[PDB]
Formats: C-alpha cells, structure tokens, sequence
C-alpha cells in the first residue's frame, strides 16, 4: 500500500453512508458505511469545467482567441454488481431510488485512500441473458462538492 | 473629471444618425442642409462582464455620475478620448459573473 | 432458489394478466394470468429520473453546480419471442395492440421472486430469414409504478 | 403447416394484386393476384404508435410519469429481388411507381398464414457489382390498416 | 416589518433609470441636473422555484402585504437590506414544482 | 351551482395583480393604500385536453353558463373551493383529442 | 342553399366569445348578464388541402357567395349542421396541392 | 464630387416604391397618373465588410458628407453611375472587422 | 398593352377579400348584401427568381409601367388572362441570381 | 442476351452523349455518344418520392395515418474511374464540370438495355495512394424525368 | 510517363511557391517553388458545387423536381508530413500559418502534370506515440479557382 | 538528436511550470519546472483557425468562392498518466483543477527542442480495471498564443 506508486485496480470495493454526521470527515472508517458487494464494473465520474469568454477589445492582441474557467461541476457515476433482491445493501438501493435524496457514497481503493462523493440516483436497469448472471446496473448523478483522495495527504 | 476604465466585450454597436434639414420638390429636386453647426455625435452601446466582487465598483461609479455627469472615455473603434454620459443601465446576475448593458451617448459638454 | 446468491437468467418467463382485480396484490399466483411462449430475447426498461436545478444566489459555494430528482419514470420493455399466430398469447398481444389500453404483465426469475409492470404495446415487429425461424418482436412502454422484487420481501 | 408451431422462413413468397373488388376478403385465392419472383431478401413493416401524455395535477401519484398509446401507423416494407426488365412483374412494379397510387400486396409465409397491406411505391434503386447478380431494391410506404394474420384464426 | 426569507434563482435583473431634468432643443447646447435626492431606485426582476407544499406560505406572504406594504430584503447583488414592494407576481405550476416571478421595487419609506 | 369535474394539464399560470392607489412626492418618498376593502382575486389560465367523444360535453357545459355565470372549482394551487367564472375560450380539434384553452376569473359573487 | 361537401385538415380552430353585458367600476361589485338569445356564435378556422384541378370548383363555390351569402355546413366537431358564411380565404399554390385557408362565422339568418 | 470605392457583400435590397397618383372611392372607378418625372427613385440597402484599421477611413468619408452632400456610386445592379446620400450608418464591431450597414438614396441634384 | 413572360417560383399566395354590407341587430339577426355590381379582385402575391444579366430587363419592364400602367398576365392558379398591375417591388442580389417579390393587383381596368 | 433471367453486373459501360437531338429516342445506338473508359465502381441513383398527408375529420377510421405520393425525384449518381487526363473523355468530363450544364448520359448493361438519365455534376475527387492506381471520384445529380429500361419493351 | 494510360501513385511530390509572379503560368518549372518533403499521405481536396431550384408553376412536367449548377468552390487539402522542426519548409509552414495568407501550393504527379491551388492553412496539428515518427498533420482551405491537369493538354 | 531528421515519440516528458517570470524566455532550462511522471498517454492539442467570407459583388469571378483566415486559436491538449496520489506532481494538478488559474506547461522531445502552452485545466477523470493500472487522464484547454518548437531555431 505504498500512494507513491502504481497499483492495479483490484480490489476496489464500494460503500454507502447509513449514519448522521459529516461523511467527509474521518472517511477512513467503516462504521457507519454499509457496503455494496459483488460489483462487476465501476465507473467513476469525470469532473468537468465550463468555458467564460475572456477576449476584449483594448487588448492587442487579437489574433489569438483567450478563456477561462467557469463553474465545475462532477460529472456521473456508472456501476454493474450482481443482482441479489434478497440482500439489505440492493434494498437499501432501490429504497434510495424511491424516496429521492442525496445520500454519500465512499470508494475504497487497494492503495489507503479513498474517495467520497454526494449524489442521487438517477437510474437502475437489468440484464438478462440465458448463460449468464443477472446484472443490476446503477447511475448516480453527483451534487456538490467531492472529496478527492488527493486532500489527505 | 474621471475616466472610464473596464474593458468592453465584443459586438459593440456603433449608431451614428445625422441631422439634416430636407425639402422635397415636385419631380425629385430637393433642399439638403445640415441643422447646425457642429458635427453630429454618435451613441455607442457596449456590453461588458466583470466578476461579482467587481460588479459593486462599477455599479457605484455608473451611480455616482447619475445621468447628468459626463466622463472621458477611449472607444476601440477610434481611439480619441470624447466625452461620454450614460443615461440609463441594466445588469443580469449570474453564479459568477455580472453582465452589465448600457449606451454610452456622446455629448460634447 | 437463493434471493441471497447470484442467479443465471436461464429460466426467466413471461405472463400477461387477463383477470379483474389489483395485479401488485400477490402476484406470486398464476391464476388469472396467461403466458407467452418460447421467449428468444428479454431486455427490461430501466427505471430513470429526470434533474431539476438547485442553484440559488445567496449560498456560499458557487463554484460547484448543484441538482435534484425530480420526477421519476419507468423505461420501455423489449422481447423477441417466436412467431406462433395459433397461440392464444399472440392473439392476445395483437388485441392488446389494436385496443389503445393498459394492463399488468409480469416477469418471472430463476429465483423465487417477480416483476410486474403496466404499460401499453407501443411497437410491432418482424423479421423474415432464409435459415432461421420467424420472430415477432415487441415493444412496449410503461406507464405509472412498477413493483420490483425488492419490495415484497 | 401448423400455425401454432415455430416455422423457417424458406418459402416466403410476395404478392401484388392486379383485380377489382376487397383484397380483404378472401385472400388466401390467388386469382387476380400476380407475383413478384426471385427475391433475396424481405423486411416487413413494424407497426408503431405515437404517445400523448396523461398527467394531471389533481392526481396524487406525481412522482411518476404516465402517458397512453395514439394514433397506430404502419411502416415501410422494403425488399431485394432480382432485375429482369424482361418480366412482367417488374414492369407492373415501375408502372405502379410513375402512377402513384395505393395498391395491395400479399406477403405469404411457409404455415397457411398470409398479410395483406396498402401502400404506394416510396423508392427504388439498384446496385451492381461486378461478380454478384444486379439488384433491384424497392421500398413501399403502407397506408392505412394491415390485415395481419391473427385476425383469421 | 416583516423580512423575505427565500433564495433567488440564477438570472436576477436589475434595471437602474436614473431621474435626471435636461432640456435640450433639437441639437443645441444641453443642460442636465439631478431631479432630487433619491434619484437611482432599482427594481428587481427575481425569480422563485419552490415545490407545491411551500407555495401557499410564500403566496400568503405577498398577498397579505398588497402592493402597498413594504418589507426588509437583503438583495443579493450589493448586500445591504432594503426595503421593496411586490407590486405583481406571476405562478407556474407544474407537476412537482412551482416557479414564481415577481418584481420588487425599491422604496424610501 | 353546478362544479367544474375536468383535470387540468400541468404548466396552468395563476396570475395576481392587486389594485393600489399611488402618489409619488418629490424625493421618492410616497403614499400608498389598497384600494378596495376587499381582497384582490386572482385570474387562473387553465388548459386541459380531452377525448374526442367528450368534448361536447364540456363545451355544452361552458355554453350553458354564457360569460355571466359563475360555477365553483377547486384549483390544484390551493385546493380551497372558490367561485370562477369563463369569459371566453377556443378549442383545437386534432384527430383523436381536443384541446381546450380558457382563463376563469375568480368573482367573489 | 347550397352546401359544403369538402374535407377539412387536422387542427380546426373554434373560437366562441359569448355576448354579455357587464357592469363593474373599479373593482366593486360586479353585475352580469347575458345580451340577447343567440348570445354564442362560434367562428370555426378550416384549413383545405386539394390538387391543382379541384382549386378551381372550390375557388368558384367561394367566390360565387361572396360575403353575404349563406351555405350549409356540417362541422367535425358536434356534427350538428348549421348556416356559415364565409368572408375572407387565401390559397397558397403550389406544385402538386393548393392549400386552402379560410373562416366559417355561424350566422342565425 | 468624391466617389464611393469600397465593395458591398451578398444580400444587397434594392427597394422601388413608384410614386403614383390614385383615386379611388370603396371599390368604384379607379383612376391612375404618375405624379412627376423622376417618379421612381430607389433605395439601396448595402453592407460592408472592412478590418479594424480601414474602418476609420469610411466612417471619416460617410461623416464628411453628413446627411446632404451626394458621392457618386456605381450600383452593381445595373451597373449605371448615380449621385445617393447616406443618411444613417450603423457599425458593429468584431475582434477582427468592422461590419457596416447604411442606406444610400438616389437623388437627382 | 405588353405581357409578362417571366415564370414564377411555388410559394404564390392567392388572397381575395370580398367587400360586403353587414348591419348586426340585437338577437343575433343580422342583414347582408354585396357593396358593388362587380365581382371582388384577387391580389396575388410573387416570387420569382431570374439570372444576374436578365435582371435589368425584368427591372426595367417593371419600371417603364410605373405603378399605374397594368399588364396581361395569365395567372397559374386558374389559367385565365388577367389585367394586373405592381405598385411596388422588391429584388435581392445574390451572387448568381436576383430574387424579385412583387404583389401583382387585379384591375378590371 | 436475355431480359427475363438474372444477369451478372460486368461489363457494364458508361456513356456521355455529345450531340444534338432527342437523347431518349433510339438510345441503342453508339453514334454521337461518347465513351468514359475503366470504370472501377457505379453506383446509380435510387428514384425517391416525399409523401403528403392525407388525413381528414370527416373520415371514420381515425385510427391510423393516412398519406399519399408526392413530387417524385432522381438521386445522384457518383462512379470512380482511373485517372486519365490525356484521355478525351475525361476532358470532356471536366469541361462538363466547368461549364454548368445538363447533359444526358447513358449507363448500358449486358443485357440488351441501356438507362438514360440527365443532370449535370456536382462534385469531382480525386484518390492517391502509395500502391495503388489514382482514381476520380465524381458525383452527379440527376434534374428532370429518367428513361429506364422497362420503358422500351 | 503516359498521361493517357493509369499510373500508380507512388513518386507524388508537393512543391511550394515562394516566389513573386503569376504562378498558374509556367507552373511545370521547379524555379522560385520550395518543397515540403518525406510527405506520408496526401489527401487533395474535393471540387464541389451547390444546387439551386429550377422548377416553375408555368411548366407542365410537374411530377418530377428539378435543379441546376450553383456556385462552385474547391474543398480542403489535408497531408500528413514527418515532423523536422530544423528544415526550411516546415519554418515555412508555421510562417504561414501564424502570418494569415493565401498562397499557391503545387502537387506534382509521376506522370507529367501538375495541380496548382491557391488557399491559406486552417489547422496544424500533431501525433505523439512511442514506437513511431512524430507525425505533422496539415489542412489547407483552397480559396478561389484552381488550374487542374485536364487545362494544360 | 537531429533536428532536421526524424525521430521517434519515445522519450517525451511533460512538465508545469512552478515559478514567477516569463515562461516563454528559455524553456530549455528545468528550473522552476516540475515534471509529471509516468505519462501513458500524450494528445496534443492542433492549432486551428475560422473563416470569413472574402466574396463581393464588384468582382469579375462569381463562380468560385473565395475566404480568408481569422481568429486563431490552441486546442486541447490530452494525456493520461498512472495514478499517484502521494506524488508533488498530481496533488500540484489537483491544486491547479480546484483553483481557476491559467498555467504554462512545456513538452519536451527526443530532439533538442520544447513546446510551450498556456491554459486551464478543463476535465480530470479516472479509469478503474481489474487487471490494470489505475489511470488519471487529464484534459487541458490552451489559452492565448502558443509557443512552438519553430521560434526558437
């Protein structure tokens, strides 16, 4: 578990808040987070930037077109795990989905860090093929402001 | 008298109308005369965007002018320095930056 | 029959109820629902939402945008089954389509639960092969709320 | 031939009507219908419908949407068969494009089943290559109600 | 006097008119001078979005002023509390939300 | 008096202007007073669509009742039964539905 | 009296302004009632779609009553015949089709 | 008398309203006489397309003139020399160019 | 009198607009009669487009007639000579071609 | 040589016709038609027509859509032949490009039949690779009324 | 070097004028061109015309639409060259590029012809991967009428 | 390292500057530059411009359309490099994501020369895989003039 250096993606796990307090801190511990098991894919979201135009007139050099940064926003997250109705952690999903909130949600990575998020769900399907085993694939739109593993450290 | 320092944005409308004294005959002969002595004065509308920490200097200074107080301005479409009044202003609010829309009349006062 | 354990979709049938009554109340019972047969193809809507803007002037982090679930919808469902005109379901599905309505099928699992929804036939289809049997493929879209497996459980 | 079984699709045939009177009635007959020969490949029409919407304010169930079916409209039916200028069957089928004008066409299929639809000549076009046999490929807009192969069983 | 307490959304206006006296005669020489002392009153063009349940209170609140009262509100644009009336506002009610617009008028008393 | 059963499509807009009496002094200092001692009614503009079959139903209905007549309905806005009365209203008959587009005033009477 | 045997296109126009008499100074009590018997005459907006042969029969059978004259019509959308007149209509020619623009007023003569 | 040179983009409005003399009550006799010699005189809708440094040079040349002097220009339309005036001229500045937009009137002195 | 050669683009408008005398009584009754001995006069509207080098003969055709000179012309819409007469016109040059609009009266005349 | 049985698509050459008179009247003969040589690809244009909409209140069976055909119309016909600038045909070619123009040119099969069609060009390419021969990509597009060869029968 | 007879492509070069005169006249001579060398692929551009609408009310063939030759133009040129940052002809590539202007660019061809262009450069760009040649991409927009091969013969 | 012949990608390095002067004067020197290390990915961004419209009417040539340069402006410059959080260089790119600022980052070659930008970031993304390294790619958006390899010889 060294952050210095590269490591494969194996053993990324998911997790979801079910607890009262600030998420954000002391994100390290698991109490208070369940888990999401037997998740296939993972996808997480690209943060994103818009564009303000910044080129005038007084300026001299014209030849060139100028911008600048405007206002970030964190882009959607994609994730396929198994499908067990029978489970608490998928039921605690779909109770998610109906009752429309924004709920934290932590990625845990092999190396210690981790990355905490806030959004709400913004889709859920399935798959069925005859050799193979059914997937529930999830979207959550994120809202606010992330946590990047990048702070802590 | 103070100076007009923040910058305009692309797309300024430059609207010259002269003023003429015209006198139509019966088959197309005509009187045409200029209606006074000095030149006429156009009215440039400019639009320009400033950070909301910046929008309160320049909506104070537009507000201390009034609409009866001149100051000096260089246009980019000539670049003389003239003297300039702006009677009235609008601005539209946004998350992050102010957007400010007003005609700049010219006056030779 | 393990809710609990991942399931292989082999297995999966479809029923059409053709009865009077509440179709989400115990529809675990096959009375009173007919069945279409000999299923090649199954793909179930996916359950979305669509995003309204929570953006105001007076808060203090402008940099990051910020959103909300709004109003929910359920997705279209596609299946692919065998051209079989003699069969009471297909008779049933063409009457189905050519009398604008609504009424409740249901989707069945390996495992011991079931899906059930409500929508109206929106597309028909065929497809014509020199080797291959004739197929009849149907599209229909929901309408209202479903009743997922997770809810009776 | 048995209607309530699985079939290939080897023997599908096509037909245009050439008589007076319904095509509606009667027709598994094939007098007064000729025949357009050696066709490659056929892609019949999927029937659609359209979709208004059925939300109201004074209902309580808000959180999802509704809606209903519309009007019904059939598609457009193309097929590939052979070139030859010299036949009869080709001819007619120019005829009935410079002329525009809604003529039947029968689809007849390998169990004792038949579809009957109307419509006008959309598009024709050809391709030619220089070790494959010319093609003529035509494309025919239906027009009002089918008559599907349920309705006679 | 009672306070207005809900956020504005992105896309406030403000339109400034200045009062101001001139006189001029067809291109003549021009005079202006300010007309009295509280000549610049701004009027804010906002606009709401609440859900259906939180409607009836903010609907309640400007209807039981009229166009007459005044109450306390702290612009977002300079931040300093002033006193407006809501003279008009105008409702859009939709499935889950309900969109207002309104203009408030900046007064002295 | 008979009750308006028809729903409403979403996007209705409910439009409330009150009546004030206004006098603006030198200064910007100014009087004002409502006008009436009763309260300002508001005007909703509905738009709803039915069957084809049951168009002539509700159009038999706001026919009966002419622009001089009032019936109670409880809009979706407040849900408190009020008194409206239609005026006027215009109608687009499409293939299976039709459309209907009017504007009930609420009347105390 | 002739009658009209054409086919009109999806998205009919009825418009009805029922005649009333009403009394109200300010926003006092309000007095309502009706002006006459046939209060309530609809003007139907039609729209017609024929080849470039059949523009002439319609274009004659328009033409031929002018303004005044009365015809007998069934409209689409409560099939109840009436008398209609017809006083403006404008084609729009085109290669293959001549569209037909037009307004029906139901008349009690 | 000083020539235009510069060149007009696509899209030139050539805009003719012969001047005549009518008389005709409601739908009666109608008599017509063309009311001069120099009846129909046109006028031209042009735009120009210039850099930043050029367009002082043309804004100087439609200023000198003002509203009364007349310049040759030869039309592309028919290619035949004529004396006009240009009586209003709007500029809209870019980053790179300066677009123009005027009125030329033909005139006979 | 000389006729007009030159075909014209799809996209004609075809308006006619009777002229009646209408006295509307009180219970919906009514009296109608035409205003003159003749049939009503139809306007129809052109769009034509011609090659840059025929443009000045078009033009020219145009302008020797002034507006009070009328022309035969045999009109798409029913393929029977007519007398018409232009008031006014219209042209937009393009690169290759010019594009006319003019609204070609009817005048028994 | 014969029209009633399928024929394979080599050997069909592209002529342009170079005269005066009427191109569709004994288009079998080879005089004052020119000759375009080595034809690597062609591919003629399909015949299309737009529909208008013939649906009315008046009419029972609202139940489906209506419509009718319009104002029919020819494609456009591209082909690739070698590069050969010394040869006449291309010149000519280029000179049809130069000068705008419709010129009636003729597409001739194995078969005994020949197509006829009239438009002028709207685009010409050009191809080079390091191991293959350059071609010229043109495009043309047909304007007026085809001549095909059911026609003459 | 037979200009009548097909040619393959390789031996293509690309010249650049850097001189002053006219140079459509005399462009077979190398005097006064630079050249831009180890070129990988070279893409000429696509001569192209736009269509107008030549139907009329006045005609009587209305059933078939008709059209005509609009204003021609001359598309992009794009090649990709190696990247040699010390030779004259990329400085004078980039030379063009950053000071905006038009000027004339020669393709030469194995058999004796040549392509000369007018237009100013649109877009540079590059191709960064590690087992290959940096690669300099280019886009030259021609602007106004070309002198192609077929006018010198 | 010769500037004049080919070279090969392999070897790139991409830097941020971390200092106070003018980053265009001398960028052969590492001082006050930084380097992100592990770079899998490198797109730079091309160099473009638009087109305005150069066509009057006074002139004698209408056949041909005829343009001109305008506003030039940098692309985006893409890379994606393995994923570090404890490393200077990437807390240095979230540092530079979070804060709006516009920043010069250099491009150094095989060959004895360097690229110069200046731009913001514009989006920062991951990718997670079972049997890969965890990748961070990075898009960044020039601003202003840019500084090639060219000026500098």
């Amino acid at each position: 578990p060294n952050p210095t250096m590269p490591v494969k993606g194996a053993g990324t796990t998911l997790w979801v808040y079910k607890g009262s307090g600030d998420p954000y801190a002391n994100p390290l511990s698991d109490v208070d987070w369940s888990r999401l098991a037997k998740v296939k894919d993972l996808t997480p979201g690209e943060l994103t930037a818009e564009s303000y135009d910044d080129s005038y007139l007084d300026d001299e050099d014209a030849d060139w077109t100028a911008t600048g940064q405007g206002q970030k926003s964190a882009g959607d997250t994609s994730f396929t795990l198994a499908w067990m109705p029978g489970e608490q952690g998928q039921q605690a999903l779909l109770a998610w989905f109906n009752e429309g909130d924004t709920r934290a949600y932590k990625i845990r990575f092999p190396n210690g860090t981790v990355d905490v998020f806030r959004g709400w769900v913004s889709s859920i399907g399935k798959a069925v093929t005859a050799k193979e085993v059914i997937t529930r694939t999830v979207k959550v739109t994120n809202v606010g402001r992330p946590s990047m593993a990048e702070d802590r450290s | 008298m103070k100076t007009f320092r923040w910058k305009v944005k692309p797309g300024m409308d430059v609207a010259s109308v002269p003023s003429v004294r015209k006198v139509r005959f019966g088959d197309g002969y005509s009187q045409r005369a200029p209606a006074g002595l000095n030149a006429n004065l156009k009215t440039y509308s400019v639009t320009l965007s400033v950070p909301r920490e910046e929008a309160t200097v320049l909506e104070s200074f537009l507000e201390e002018h009034g609409g009866w107080k001149s100051f000096l301005w260089t246009p980019p479409y000539e670049w003389r320095q003239i003297k300039v009044t702006c009677a009235k202003w609008s601005s539209r609010v946004s998350m992050l930056r102010v957007e400010f829309s007003a005609e700049f009349e010219q006056v030779v006062n």
